[PDB]
């Protein structure tokens, strides 16, 4: 949906 | 001055702050990727935009290894950040012309200088007075002698700027702003010799970017209403999100 969530659910 | 007594929360801060090389590179290398040129439009625009976009990324994944921000779900740093992102982004260009200064231009995050002159000549008037202000901030920020401690602490503070209601995790966030508050006050108190509360003075800097962070948001807003912004632009994303 939004680039934001897909990067804070992105692998750390 | 350096540090002898400095709160716990900001040493943690300044071990959590990236290599400045390292996104320097990263960014670089994100802009050398092929893209669809607009005949309409100079490719330097898009590469700026995208350049902005990386920035951006380079903050939020400091975000995430942020304490108490990573102690909390999806919704509450997406809230954050949607309400707090131009004020990390203009924070960091400002802190950027403080720690290299030229007082003759402006230094981007790949490295190249900008005379104040070419952006008298070539941008609008907007975005001179921007880049003006911003200047005006960053020598008020020198003449307080503004220090890396301060800023990591600044920027938390940042991140962590927003009412308590539109929060789900409220008494967590709220010892996060209470702690970050009192550590800026307490290094402040320890280590500035000269007059002045460089507490509130720093408060008052922060809102002076908060305001130019508006600014900032109109800017890119008129650039969206003319359709000038790339597809699937991340600040345009965080731009359209629903306002708190
Ligand atoms: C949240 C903010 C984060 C920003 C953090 C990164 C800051 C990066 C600063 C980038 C500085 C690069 C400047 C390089 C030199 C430069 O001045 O080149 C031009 C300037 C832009 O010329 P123009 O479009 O303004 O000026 C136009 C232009 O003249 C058109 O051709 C006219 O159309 P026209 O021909 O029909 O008249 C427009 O007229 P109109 O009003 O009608 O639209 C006019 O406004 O450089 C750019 O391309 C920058 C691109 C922006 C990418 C990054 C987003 C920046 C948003 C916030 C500003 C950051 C400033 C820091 C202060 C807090």
């Amino acid at each position: 949906p939004s680039l934001l969530k897909k990067l804070l659910l992105a692998p750390a | 001055s350096g540090g002898p007594n400095v709160p716990e929360l900001i040493l943690q801060l300044l071990q959590l702050e990236p290599d400045e090389d390292q996104v320097r590179a990263r960014i670089l290398g994100s802009l050398q990727e092929p893209t669809k040129s607009r005949p309409d439009q100079p490719a330097a625009f898009g590469l700026l935009c995208r350049m902005a976009d990386q920035t951006f990324i380079s903050i939020v994944d400091w975000a995430r290894r942020c304490m108490v921000f990573k102690e909390l779900e999806v919704a509450d740093q997406m809230t954050l950040l949607q309400n707090c992102w131009s004020e990390l982004l203009v924070f960091d260009h400002i802190y950027r012309q403080v720690q290299h200064g030229k007082e003759g231009s402006i230094l981007l995050v790949t490295g190249q200088e900008v005379e104040l002159t070419t952006v008298a000549t070539q941008a609008g008037s907007l975005l001179h007075s921007l880049v003006l202000r911003a200047q005006e901030l960053v020598l008020q920020l020198l003449a307080l002698q503004l220090d890396r401690q301060e800023f990591v602490c600044l920027k938390f503070i940042i991140l962590f700027s927003l009412d308590l209601k539109f929060l789900n995790n409220h008494i967590l966030v709220k010892d996060a702003q209470e702690k970050a508050n009192a550590a800026l006050l307490d290094y402040t108190l320890c280590h500035y010799p000269h007059s002045g509360d460089k507490f509130q003075q720093l408060l008052l800097c922060l809102v002076e970017v908060r305001a130019l962070s508006m600014q900032a948001k109109e800017y890119l807003y008129h650039k969206h209403l003319g359709n000038e912004m790339p597809r699937n632009n991340l600040l345009i994303e965080m731009l359209q999100a629903k306002q708190t």
